[PDB]
């Protein structure tokens, strides 16, 4: 399987910095680390919300 | 190009007010009454704690010219519970969008913010306000249970709306799915119907409305400004919506399907940050019965004379086809920060020529940067890319430019003459002006001349005083006019009658009217519109055949007419015009008959030789020379024919030789003009063919210097003619001895 | 044989002097009456004049310090003081100098966006306002440096108008601290204290709007154009490094907020050092940008994040003059960029003289970069720095003054150092030094005899009384 992550796109990880949910309105995109397939939250984006 | 602009009706609104922002027309069609509709988003209304909350006004036309407002909505902001207001009129900017079909008012509040039925918040999501003359309703489409940014919550609709034909209104919203944008398409009756003041957010049916995209077409603001148009086979009217952010800030205009809101066609702007869409408009502008896009992008940047870019604004004409396909022109701007394409008002058939015209105001133009409003003609071909009209802002700004030009109506008879009007709106001093179409008059001018060639041997006419039976001929003049729409049936006209024109540089004049005796003769016509021929005869009779100086130049007949001009209409002393394209002038030539061979142009060959018969002068004496010059013309007529005999500066003109009758006795001169003196001698005029004149010429030679050695002379016959009018020059010398 | 001198100077020594540089004077009583006294000196000479008795001062300039220009106090004008004689009319010819060693001065406007959108590209923001000091100090010594921060106009549809306790924390609603919202923020005028600008940048933290495009246009107009309030000064080099990550606002925006009036073009930055104007004018169009930056000669560019380094590139495209970097952790791009500003930082030397006499006349021949001596021109344009430049200076007198001493500076604009001179006008012989009052040696006569020859008073009009 290749989970189908939202920056897993096929399988292998894709690179560092790929935006996996842009950011609407004034707000901080969310990136991808490049390690995990999933689409991590920005760390200083709130109050862990 | 008929835009009246001497006399226009101004309206004047409260103070800071930004009366004039959005015009329009009112057409009841229960009354005979035509009023101006005019909104003044910031004035003041008598709602209870509402402050600047906006309001519409109807102006009337020829009833004092006093502009009353609409009691759209006369109560103040709603409270959802104890203390807890559920909306918020004051700056709501009411009546920034004014659209009025036949009985029905549609006026929008952009800015009104609501509070949501969930949580207390304050949400732009705007409102408008039918009115179809008695029953007066809320509509407020995007005010639904979806409330938020990423849905309708700062929909701000009502930014921009329109009327189609089928009974429907197009509502735009900028603001809506985090300000992509969104259309809305509600039936007037769906909307009348559904209303119930109780229940705010209302769901109605056969509602056609855009849906949210992806997070990559943010901040598009579709919807920023409506038009309404047919561009596919059936007859329900599309829907065009202006995009001006849209593709990375290039600008785009969007064509939705009128019957069920699906995307036909794409327009795409080429410079980035032009705000292409700020202004759209779907008027017939060849007159072929297809709809047609025009695009403003008032922040157009082009390159000028020195390779700088420039802000001047742009205009984009898309000319629709039988298929698809859009012919897209420009129109740059003027003036660099003027915004042209500000505001595009489809004017209707302005002066009634078979195309529609459209109206492209820059209200930053002209001087003190007051306003500018540029009126184009449509064509067959397309729209005419040179305005044929230019109306200036007269209000100098106060704290605010005055915008002349932000918003204009058109395609409206307010006056009942048969041709379209302009409503102009300058907020910027809380003004609207009413400029009112004059009448075009054509005129199928026509004047017959006798045959170009005229005989001076035939002189069968007859003088009056003297009869001196000299050559005469006649001039036939006449002209027609017509004109749609209201115009008065006689038409007094003037016409002048030149004689001899592009000649008067203070010269004589050759042809003369027989019974007036001057070159000029001015007459008074009282023509009937779509009339036939109204011609008056004129004799004219030549002078001397031997008194004008020549003959050569053809005589040329000018008509020049102008209108009365006081036939104006008696509402407000509209004096029609006459049209821009036709001329006001008609000139015909004359040609007066002289034997010149098949090419009609005389060609001589003139030829000049002389003999010293002397050889030799002697240099203390004051020594009298003869010159014998031979000068034939082998060629044909040539016209004011003399030698010219260039003297040096030693010898000087005693006479002619009139002793001997093998010399003749030619009228001679000494002329010093332009640094060289010289002797001219009459050959005749004109100087016949195969003739050959012999005579001889005095002199007195006194030498200047004492090392001369030789007296050159230069002879020379040239004559009024175009072509061979020169002889070849001829040197003689004479010793001294 | 006959000349100038015999028929204009043959009356006395101040007259012969001041007819011709070339005229000269005999104070031998040996001499005949009847030879000039006033004449060449090869033909004094061949007069039999005595050599001591031949008064024949030339012209000459005589340089006092010329220590050389230096290279990289400085010096920037060489010679640096000339003492310089002319007879009444005459001319002499000089050769000056003006390498430019002196460091641009540079003036760096540092614009911080600081809305909810940078919470991420904060420490990036601030690491370059550091690397960006640190650079153009290492580059330059004359360096001016402050800086700004901008959000977003405070009106409905961008700012947080409700609740009313988010008026004062935008981020309410995210349940967290962040500062109210605000147009433009002027926070430090330009200072030559970078601990201060470092201070001052590190102090720094975010606000919020509502919508993704920044007022950042607005931010670069008020910055251009309030000369006072930033700081810049007018013989400098401007560059404002303009920071952002999101979509800006362009002019015909803020007819959603409901703002109709467009960018006036003046500054609206009060004693408050805010935006006032923010919320009732229009955003700023590329055009009037791009006037205002060439009319107040600023070179801005654009220090942007990676999502947006196309579409800033395309508007620098439209706004010619201008330079986009990418904002990264490290701040190279940008860093580059503005050493080629600097690089293309191109002087001029504008000889400038102060107190000149009415007396002396100067002409210029400016032997620029090209080589190609051009007279009338005495400002060559394109020096850099370890760049040498010269004029060639004739200094023309009509007589001669009673001052007998006189000094003028010559002076490039914008330099420290000059060159001085001291023009000393000879005027006389030095054997009038000398002279005798009246009568007695010049015979029974009562005019006045000095340098060998005798000049009678009123009346008496013989050569010797
Ligand atoms: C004039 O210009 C206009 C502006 O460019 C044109 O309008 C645009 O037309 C596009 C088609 O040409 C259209 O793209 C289609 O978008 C819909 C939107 O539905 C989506 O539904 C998803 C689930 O709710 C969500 O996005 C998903 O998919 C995207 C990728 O598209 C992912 O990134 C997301 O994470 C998510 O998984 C959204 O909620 C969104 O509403 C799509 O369904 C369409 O998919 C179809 O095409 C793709 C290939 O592109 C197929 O693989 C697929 O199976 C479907 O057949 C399209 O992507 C734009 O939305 C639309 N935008 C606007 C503002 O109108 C207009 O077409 C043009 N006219 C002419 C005549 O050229
Ligand atoms: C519509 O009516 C309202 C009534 O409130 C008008 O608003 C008021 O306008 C005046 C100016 O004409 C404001 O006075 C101002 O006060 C501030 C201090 O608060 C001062 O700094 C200014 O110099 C000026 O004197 C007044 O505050 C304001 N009332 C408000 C805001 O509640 C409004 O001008 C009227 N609009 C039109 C188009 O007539
Ligand atoms: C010599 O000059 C006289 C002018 O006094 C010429 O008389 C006019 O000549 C014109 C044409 O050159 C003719 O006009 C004709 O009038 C009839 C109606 O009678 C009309 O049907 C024709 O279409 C044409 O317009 C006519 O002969 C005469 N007209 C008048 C008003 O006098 C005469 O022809 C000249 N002769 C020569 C040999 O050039
Ligand atoms: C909306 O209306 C349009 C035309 O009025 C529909 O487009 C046509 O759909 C039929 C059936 O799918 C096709 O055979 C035609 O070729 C289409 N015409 C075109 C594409 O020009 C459309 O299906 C309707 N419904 C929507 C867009 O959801
Ligand atoms: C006669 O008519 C002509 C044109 O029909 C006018 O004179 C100018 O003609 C040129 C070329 O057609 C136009 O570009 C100018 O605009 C015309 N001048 C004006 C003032 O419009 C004019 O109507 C008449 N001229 C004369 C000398 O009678
Ligand atoms: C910045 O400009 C470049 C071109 O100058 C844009 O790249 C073009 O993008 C369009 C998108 O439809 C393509 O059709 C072209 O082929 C591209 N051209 C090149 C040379 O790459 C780029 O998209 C612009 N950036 C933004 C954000 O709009
Ligand atoms: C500037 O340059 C010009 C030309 O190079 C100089 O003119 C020359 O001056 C010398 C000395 O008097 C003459 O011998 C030449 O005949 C002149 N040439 C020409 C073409 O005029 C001029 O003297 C220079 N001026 C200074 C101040 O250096
Ligand atoms: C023609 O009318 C004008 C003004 O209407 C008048 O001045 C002129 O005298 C009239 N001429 C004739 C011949 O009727
Ligand atoms: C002055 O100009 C002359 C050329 O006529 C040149 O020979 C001389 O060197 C110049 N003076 C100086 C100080 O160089
Ligand atoms: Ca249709
Ligand atoms: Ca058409
Ligand atoms: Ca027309
Ligand atoms: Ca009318
Ligand atoms: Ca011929
Ligand atoms: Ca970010
Ligand atoms: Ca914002
Ligand atoms: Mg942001």
């Amino acid at each position: 399987e290749c989970e189908s992550g939202p920056c897993c796109r096929n399988c292998k990880f894709l690179k560092e910095g790929t935006i996996c949910k842009r950011a609407r309105g004034d707000d901080m995109d969310d990136y991808c680390n490049g390690k995990t397939c999933d689409c991590p939250r920005n760390p200083h984006k709130g109050p862990a919300t | 190009f008929n835009l009246d602009v001497d006399s226009p009706a101004e309206y004047s609104g409260p103070e800071g007010s930004y009366f004039g922002f959005a015009v329009d027309f009112f057409v009841p069609s229960a009354s005979s009454r035509m009023f101006l509709l005019v909104g003044a988003p910031k004035a003041n209304t008598t709602q209870p704690g509402i402050v600047e909350g906006g309001q519409v006004l109807k102006c009337d036309w020829s009833s004092t010219r006093r502009c009353q407002p609409i009691e759209f909505d006369a109560t103040g902001n709603r409270d959802y519970a104890k203390d807890d207001p559920l909306e918020f009129k004051s700056h709501q900017w009411f009546g920034a969008s004014v659209r009025s079909k036949q009985d029905k008012i549609l006026a929008c509040a952009p800015l009104y913010h609501w509070r949501t039925e969930m949580k207390q918040e304050r949400e732009p999501v705007g409102t408008c306000f039918l009115q179809d003359g008695t029953k007066t309703v809320e509509y407020a489409p995007c005010r639904s249970q979806d409330i938020d940014a990423d849905g309708q919550g700062f929909c701000q609709g009502g930014f921009s709306i329109d009327f189609t034909k089928a009974d429907r209104v197009l509502l735009g919203g900028p603001g809506s799915f985090y300000w992509q944008g969104q259309l809305i398409s509600d039936q007037v009756a769906e909307i009348v119907s559904k209303y119930d003041p109780n229940v705010y957010s209302i769901k109605y049916n056969n509602q056609l409305a855009t849906r949210t995209a992806q997070a990559i077409f943010d901040d598009s603001y579709l919807g920023y400004s409506v038009a309404v148009g047919d561009f596919n086979g059936d007859g329900i009217d599309d829907f065009v919506s202006g995009v001006p952010r849209a593709a990375r800030t290039l600008g785009m205009v969007y064509i939705y399907d009128g019957k069920n809101m699906s995307s036909l066609y794409n327009f795409t702007g080429e410079q980035m940050a032009a705000y292409f869409g700020f202004s759209v408009a779907a008027t017939d502008i060849n007159g072929d019965d297809y709809a047609d896009v025009f695009i403003g992008a008032p922040l157009f940047m082009d390159r000028g004379s020195d390779g700088k870019l420039q802000e001047v604004g742009q205009v984009s004409v898309s000319l629709q086809r039988a298929s698809g396909d859009f012919q897209t022109t420009k129109l740059n701007g003027f003036e660099v920060f003027a915004r042209f394409g500000s505001a595009i008002a489809p004017l209707g058939d302005l002066d009634q020529d078979g195309f529609n015209d459209i109206a492209i105001a820059a209200p930053y133009g002209g001087e003190d940067k007051k306003g500018i409003v540029y009126i184009f003609n449509g064509r067959s071909t397309g729209l005419n890319a040179v305005p044929s009209q230019i109306l200036e802002g007269q209000w100098a700004a106060r704290s605010m430019p005055p915008s002349f030009g932000y918003s204009m109506k058109g395609a409206t008879d307010i006056d009942k003459n048969g041709y379209p009007d302009l409503i102009v709106g300058a907020f910027g001093v809380d003004r609207a002006i009413l400029y009112r179409a004059r009448p075009v008059i054509t005129v199928n001018a026509g004047l017959e001349v006798y045959p170009s060639i005229l005989n001076q041997d035939n002189k069968t006419c007859s003088l009056p005083g003297t009869a001196l039976k000299v050559s005469c001929f006649n001039v036939r003049f006449c002209l027609k006019a017509d004109g749609k729409g209201v115009l008065p049936r006689k038409l007094n006209f003037q016409v002048e009658l030149l004689l001899d024109k592009l000649k008067q540089k203070g010269a004589i004049r050759r042809a003369l009217f027989l019974y007036s005796r001057s070159p000029s003769h001015s007459k008074n016509m009282t023509i009937s519109r779509g009339g036939l021929m109204q011609c008056e005869e004129l004799i004219a009779y030549l002078r001397d055949e031997s008194e004008f100086r020549d003959k050569l130049t053809p005589i040329t007949i000018f008509m020049e007419y102008r209108l009365d001009y006081r036939t104006a209409a008696d509402t407000t002393g509209l004096q029609p015009i006459l049209n821009q394209f036709t001329p006001a002038n008609i000139s015909r030539q004359a040609h007066i008959l002289l034997d010149c061979g098949e090419d009609n142009v005389c060609k001589p060959k003139l030829e000049v030789s002389v003999d010293s018969d002397q050889k030799k002068i002697y240099i203390g004496d004051d020594n009298p020379l003869t010159l014998i010059v031979k000068a034939q013309n082998q060629g044909e007529g040539a016209y004011e024919a003399e030698l010219i005999v260039s003297i040096p500066l030693q010898a000087d003109f005693i006479g002619v030789v009139r002793n001997n009758e093998a010399l003749a006795r030619l009228s001679c001169a000494f002329k010093t003009e332009n640094q060289t003196r010289q002797v001219v001698c009459d050959l005749g005029n004109p100087m016949k063919a195969g003739t050959q004149l012999l005579a001889g010429l005095r002199f007195s030679v006194h030498q200047q210097s004492e090392m001369d050695t030789s007296v050159k002379f230069d002879l020379q016959i040239q004559s009024s003619n175009l072509f061979d009018k020169v002889s070849p020059v001829v040197s003689h010398k004479v010793d001294l001895a | 044989g006959p000349n100038i001198c015999t028929t204009r100077g043959v009356s006395s020594c101040q007259q012969c002097l001041a007819v011709s540089p070339m005229c000269a004077w005999c104070s031998d009583e040996a001499l005949p009456l009847g030879s000039p006294r006033c004449d060449l000196k090869e033909n004094l000479l061949k007069d039999n004049c005595a050599p001591e008795s031949i008064e024949f001062p030339v012209s000459e300039a005589r340089v006092l310090e010329d220590r050389p220009l230096s290279d990289k106090q400085v010096t920037q004008v060489s010679p640096q003081r000339i003492a310089l004689r002319l007879r009444p009319d005459d001319s002499k010819n000089f050769s000056i100098q003006v390498r430019q060693v002196e460091d641009y001065p540079v003036d760096i406007y540092y614009l911080m966006d600081l809305s909810y959108s940078m919470k991420d590209d904060l420490w990036s923001i601030q690491n370059l306002g550091t690397k960006l000091a640190t650079q153009m100090r290492k580059l330059t010594s004359n360096l001016r440096i402050g800086f700004g921060a901008f959000v977003d106009k405070p009106v409905s549809p961008y700012m947080y108008i409700s609740p009313p306790e988010a008026l004062e924390n935008p981020c309410y609603d995210m349940k967290t601290t962040c500062l109210p919202m605000f147009g433009y923020k002027h926070v430090l005028t330009l200072t030559d204290q970078v601990t201060r600008f470092n201070e001052e940048v590190k102090k720094q933290s975010v606000s919020r709007n509502r919508d993704a495009p920044e007022g950042g246009f607005d931010a670069i107009m008020q910055a251009t154009v309030c000369d006072e309030k930033i700081g810049w000064r007018n013989d400098a080099s401007h560059l404002l490094v303009f920071t952002t990550d999101a979509k800006t606002h362009i002019a015909l925006d803020g007819r959603l907020a409901g703002i109709v009036q467009p960018n006036d073009g003046q500054c609206h930055v009060g004693s408050d050092n805010h935006y006032s104007a923010s919320t009732t004018m229009d955003y700023p169009s590329l055009g009037l940008m791009t006037e205002k930056l060439s009319q107040k000669n600023i070179n801005l560019i654009f220090a942007v994040t990676e999502n947006v380094v196309n579409l800033y590139q395309n508007y620098s495209e439209l706004i010619p003059g201008t330079t986009v970097g990418v904002l990264s952790m490290d701040s190279s791009n940008v860093l580059q960029l503005i050493v080629d500003a600097y690089g293309k930082i191109r002087s001029k030397v504008e000889l400038e003289v102060r107190d000149l006499p009415e007396e002396l006349s100067l002409s210029f021949n400016a032997t620029c970069l090209n080589n190609e001596v051009i007279p009338g021109l005495k400002s060559c344009m394109g020096l850099k720095i370890g760049d040498t430049v010269s004029f060639s200076i004739e200094a023309k007198v009509r007589g001669c003054p009673q001052e007998k001493e006189k000094s003028f500076t010559i002076k490039p604009v914008g330099f420290k150092d000059s060159l001085i001179v001291q023009v000393t006008f000879d005027c006389d012989c030095a054997c009038q030094a000398q002279a005798e009052p009246n009568s007695h040696r010049c015979n029974n006569g009562n005019g006045t005899f000095e340098c060998g020859v005798c000049r009678c008073g009123p009346g008496w009009l013989g050569s010797q009384c």
